């Protein structure tokens, strides 16, 4: 006999201060205890279990499920009790695999690892907590004790010590076959290899002779697939990747379920369908909390759904990774605070594509979403293919020059060139950075009273204009704004204006170009119209001269 | 050559934070650095059964173009030990922000030498991570002391206070204060001749290795704290004496005595911005009291190392940046200003990311500790980029300010 070499243990420990588990066998029906007797001599015979004595109090318990559509009984343990007593391992298990990240080999096989994890030897020190009791006929002798010697299924630590173990045994594999490529993510191992089909199969074959080596049994007989495949919502094809062909449920009154199937499900086709949007139909979801709870599709839904379909319509292919060619990526504002972007190397050709939404914000601009966006685009194309992506971004150059040049926070994109594919993102205004010259000054001011929200807003000039405004249902903070609205409503194209109101101040001064507010909007709008506007700050109740004798007139 | 025990204090587990994205060089850069501290044993490879992880990324130190491996140890820091067991740490030096001339040495590669407790060797574990998720993470844990965490130095402090010894005992002049994985050397002394007994220090430093090439040349009074200043102007607009007034009343929070009443009083009536208006000579006078205010110092401000250090900072415009570091608000503890010529001439984040490092630096010289920071920008620009300009050893602690402060104003 050809000698094994031993897996290495893993030495494991339960939580600190836990104890082991100590639940009770289930009562089971005759029929499912002579199944798993069955089971487990053939598992004793095989070495992964032992029959233990009464020494060990631990116990899990142990159920028989029968196998669908065939007369195989198959066992299984339920370890939650110890998994909750099981140390923390560690979590590599982060992330699942883009196909996108994939460079293009031409020759590709996976080789499932379902048996192998059975053939890993668990730590003998805490075998004792595996312990299971399969309860005997009529409860009229002990019911028969078992541990185990390898990983169980079902707990915590079996997949991270399986694959420790494994890229413990790949290691000299692949680094004494540098021509190849060796992936492993759960319980599959992809490899692949740009040679010809022939020496891949051999090499193939040379892993298996590996993985013997250390008692791991491998797939031969057909077995180990070769493109393409359905894997993780994927399709993998030899040339080209996308998502798989999942179609949209259809209802006339959309419950809760109804969509949290569907923008799960049209995120999954933003990542290669390019100009998916989500938003008209996920309002629908944040402002409610119950899982049954049905609402109406808005009127601007069914004109997006209408959209989304216009999309999923055709198939769209993704391209697989060169690492020789450049990184691109393209952005288009879509509206509302929806942005779409593409990734690739070639026109015409994504490796992926997605979307960006806006930051749930009181206040916003185009340009720091873009901004944002940008960030996003960049962590993913880290993520995925190890670099950054040089970016085509819908605005000019000098408007993002002026913009991060007189922005008050620090601000930065990476490398990237204008692309003139309209929605441009703009700055919609700029305000003075001294006061205009002949431009009418509007000292404006506005008060309201805690108790009826009763206030006045207005502005008294340098040329003897005047107005204030009555107004019911408002507060300082409203006012402050109201007084700043009509000022810019009632100047000419240029005009210096001067308020007390910090709370204004940090409005205007972040520059939004939409709000959530419609009072600032209006602003925002007039702000649009303007030719020139310097806002200037001066403190309340010093009554300064303007910002004195309006103040008075806003609280009369 | 024996370990010194080290805890953690009690309640707290070891840290667990995760591994960030790297670029496929820093990757590379990292596998080949570890490599070879593997070879050399000074870290090795570690299984599933440590649950615990810090992150790891690989730098550029200044005027160098060979890799460097930076592993953040911030949370790590935060839940070891406080080392007061036979000395209560290392006592700052109120003498070293003092010199004129101050040079920092990197000495961590000393650590390098001395074993860590194999019981505490399991905290210290990180994480290489691979591309796309595509094979699983190289895990390492640190057999010697590692550069980066706060007990290397407490550790090492023993075994360093007798390298210095001989040094000290020749130079009572020259007071040298170490802080993670740096030697602060300063002196009274001229600037040539100051160069001069540090490459003695470099060289008494190789005499010991038998049994860390470049300096930085700080100097903590070419400088000092920043006043308010007022504008001295023959002709004042409304809108001079609207900011005067603005700035002033801004200042009364720090100074009791800042009166803007006659000041104020020009201002009443609504008048053009643009327009002149002479001073009132109780205006006059006012402003002249104001001024002789602003030229003492707060009076009351001292510091208290049982509170933290806050830094604010405030972009201003074509490369400056200032700064404030106080505990309590309106009583700075230093102040300055951050200039240009030091690269991002188009990128913002360099430059707020090497002021964060000045800031600190000068921080560490006064006091011995690190400041918290409010960054003038969105955390998702700030977290996505500054580690490709982060040069130092040490990492400070931050948070973001979202709404713009009218103080930027004042403190142009
Ligand atoms: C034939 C095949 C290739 C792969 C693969 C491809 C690439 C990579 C990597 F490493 F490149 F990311 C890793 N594995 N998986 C499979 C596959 O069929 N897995 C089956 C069970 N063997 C299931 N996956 C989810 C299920 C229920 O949810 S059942």
């Amino acid at each position: 006999m050809v000698p094994i070499s031993p897996i290495e243990t893993v030495p494991v420990k339960l939580k600190p201060g836990m104890d082991g588990p100590k639940v009770k066998q289930w009562p089971l029906t005759e029929e499912k205890i002579k199944a798993l007797v069955e089971i487990c001599t053939e598992m004793e015979k095989e070495g992964k279990i032992s029959k233990i004595g009464p020494e060990n109090p631990y116990n899990t318990p142990v159920f028989a499920i029968k196998k669908k559509d065939s007369t195989k009984w198959r066992k299984l343990v339920d370890f939650r009790e110890l998994n909750k007593r099981t140390q923390d391992f560690w979590e590599v298990q982060l992330g699942i695999p883009h196909p996108a990240g994939l460079k293009k080999k031409k020759s590709v096989t996976v080789l499932d690892v379902g048996d192998a994890y059975f053939s890993v030897p668990l730590d003998e020190d805490f075998r004792k907590y595996t312990a299971f009791t399969i309860p005997s006929i009529n409860n009229e002798t002990p019911g028969i004790r078992y541990q185990y010697n390898v990983l169980p299924q079902g707990w915590k630590g079996s997949p991270a010590i399986f694959q420790s173990s494994m890229t413990k045994i790949l290691e000299p594999f692949a680094a004494q076959n540098p021509d190849i490529v060796i992936y492993q993510y759960m319980d599959d191992l992809y490899v692949g290899s740009d040679l010809e089909i022939g020496q891949h199969r051999t090499k193939i074959e040379e892993l298996r002779q590996h993985l013997l080596r250390w008692g791991l049994t491998t797939p031969d007989k057909k077995h180990q697939k070769e493109p393409p495949f359905l894997w993780m919502g994927y399709e993998l094809h030899p040339d080209k990747w996308t998502v798989q062909p999942i179609v949209l449920p259809e209802k006339d009154s959309w419950t809760v379920n109804d969509i949290q199937k569907l923008v799960g499900k049209l995120n999954w086709a933003s990542q290669i369908y390019p100009g998916i949007k989500v938003r008209q139909l996920s309002k629908l979801l944040r402002g409610t909390k119950a899982l049954t709870e049905v609402i109406p599709l808005t009127e601007e839904a069914e004109l997006e759904l209408a959209e989304n379909r216009e999309i999923l319509k055709e198939p769209v292919h993704g391209v697989y990774y060169d690492p020789s060619k450049d990184l691109i990526a393209e952005i288009q504002k879509q509206g509302q605070g929806q942005w779409t972007y593409q990734i690739y190397q070639e026109p015409f050709k994504n490796l992926k594509t997605g979307k960006y939404a806006r930051m749930r914000g009181a206040h916003t601009n185009d340009v720091k979403q873009l901004t944002e966006a940008v960030q996003k685009i960049t962590t993913e194309s880290i993520v995925i293919w190890g670099k950054t992506p040089k970016f085509k971004l819908p605005i000019q150059k000098e408007t993002w020059e002026t913009w991060w040049t007189e922005y008050w926070q620090a601000t930065w994109i990476p490398e990237w060139e204008f692309v003139n594919t309209p929605p441009l993102v703009k700055l919609w205004y700029q305000l003075e950075k001294e006061p205009i010259v002949g431009a009418e000054t509007f000292y404006v001011d506005g008060a309201a009273n805690r108790e009826t929200k009763l206030g006045k807003a207005g502005y008294v000039t340098n040329k003897g204009r005047q107005k204030v405004v009555p107004l019911t249902n408002t507060t300082n903070q409203k006012t402050e704004l109201q007084a700043i609205y009509l000022a810019l409503q009632d100047s000419g194209l240029e005009v210096n204006i001067v308020t007390d109101s910090q709370y204004a101040l940090g409005i205007i001064q972040a520059q939004p170009d939409k709000s959530e507010s419609e009072l600032v909007n209006q602003i925002i709008e007039q702000l649009i119209k303007k030719e020139k506007v310097y806002l200037a700050w001066v403190p309340a109740h010093k009554g300064i001269g303007g910002n004195e004798q309006v103040d008075k007139l806003v609280s009369a | 050559i024996e370990t010194v025990p080290v805890k953690l204090k009690p309640g707290m587990d070891g840290p667990k934070v995760k591994q960030w994205p790297l670029t496929e060089e820093k990757i590379k850069a990292l596998v080949e650095i570890c490599t070879e501290m593997e070879k050399e044993g000074k870290i090795s490879k570690i299984g599933p059964e440590n649950p615990y992880n810090t992150p790891v990324f690989a730098i550029k130190k200044k005027d160098s173009t060979k890799w460097r491996k930076l592993v953040d140890f911030r949370e790590l820091n935060k839940r070891t030990q406080d080392f007061w067991e036979v000395q209560l740490g290392i006592p700052h030096p109120a003498g070293l922000k003092k010199k004129k001339s101050v040079t920092v040495l990197d000495v961590g590669d000393a650590y390098f030498s001395v074993p860590l407790d194999e019981d505490f060797r399991k905290y210290t574990a990180f994480t290489i991570p691979s591309i796309n998720n595509e094979t699983p993470g190289i895990r390492y844990q640190y057999n010697v002391l590692p550069q980066g965490w706060k007990g290397s130095p407490a550790i090492f402090q023993s075994s360093m206070t007798k390298i210095l010894e001989p040094f000290k005992k020749q130079n009572p002049d020259i007071v040298i204060y170490q802080y993670m994985d740096d030697l602060y050397v300063g002196s009274d002394l001229e600037i040539g001749q100051h160069r001069t007994k540090i490459e003695e220090l470099r060289q008494h430093l190789l005499r010991w290795g038998l049994t860390l090439w470049m300096g930085y040349e700080l100097h903590p009074d070419k400088w000092t704290v920043q006043p308010i200043v007022l504008p001295e102007k023959d002709s004042w607009t409304v809108n001079d004496i609207q900011k005067l007034v603005g700035k002033l009343n801004w200042a009364s929070q720090i100074y009791p005595g800042i009166k803007v009443r006659q000041l104020s009083k020009l201002l009443r009536g609504t008048k053009a911005l643009t327009e002149v208006i002479p001073l009132t000579e109780e205006a006059e006078l006012e402003l002249a009291e104001n001024r002789e205010i602003l030229k003492e110092p707060v009076h009351g401000v001292y510091y208290d190392p049982s509170k933290d250090l806050i830094a604010e900072i405030q972009k201003q415009g074509q490369g400056q940046w200032t700064y404030q570091i106080y505990q309590e608000p309106f009583k700075n503890l230093k102040t300055g200003k951050y200039a240009r010529m030091r690269g991002a001439h188009t990128n913002d984040v360099k430059q707020l990311t090497e002021a964060v490092q000045k800031i600190t630096t000068e921080s560490i010289v006064i006091w011995g500790k690190t400041p918290k920071f409010k960054l003038p920008i969105q955390k998702e620009t700030w977290e996505t980029w500054w580690t490709e300009y982060w040069q130092a050893t040490w990492i400070p602690e931050w948070e973001f300010v979202n709404t713009p402060p009218l103080v930027k104003l004042w403190y142009q």
